[PDB]
């Protein structure tokens, strides 16, 4: 605890994502809605807009 | 016998099959889906991709 | 350094907004999709190292 910030300990945490065509398991806090079939609307299923 | 007529039909079909397949070719971008780029990227950097 | 851990998390809701209100993280360089637009994004398998 004597040097400047060039050599001080840095706790690094790296999050490696995959993002491939597979059943998603880790989504976000976004809520859901009701499914409307017979209508041209904007859909977003597991990120696929 | 009718080979010269099938030539212009197969050429127009092949021209439309190679043009529709070029949409699945990443031209140096992160992916080939426009919605995936627009959603999974910030506006300033998404323009470059 | 040579024994970096790896705790793979799966089947859970990831709210990345919690990391902002923590200690100052002035290294959040998302070499990837997006730093901000990340909550509205489903993932398949996330591997968190340390």
């Amino acid at each position: 605890p004597t040097y400047g910030v060039g050599h001080q300990p840095y706790r690094v945490v790296v999050l490696s994502f995959e993002l491939l065509h597979a059943p998603a398991t880790v989504c976000g806090p976004k809520k859901s809605t009701n499914l409307v079939k017979n209508k041209c609307v904007n859909f977003n299923f597991n990120g696929l807009k | 016998a009718l080979g010269k007529l099938q030539d212009v039909v197969n050429h127009n079909a092949q021209a439309l099959n190679t043009l529709v397949k070029q949409l699945s070719s990443k031209f140096g971008a992160i992916s080939s889906v426009l919605n995936d780029i627009f959603s999974r990227l910030d506006p300033p950097e998404a323009e470059v991709q | 350094v040579y024994a970096w851990n790896r705790k793979r998390i799966s089947n859970c809701v990831a709210d990345y907004s919690v990391l902002y209100n923590l200690a100052p993280f002035f290294t959040f360089k998302c070499y990837g999709v997006s730093p901000t637009k990340l909550n509205d994004l489903c993932f398949t398998n996330v591997y968190a190292d340390s």
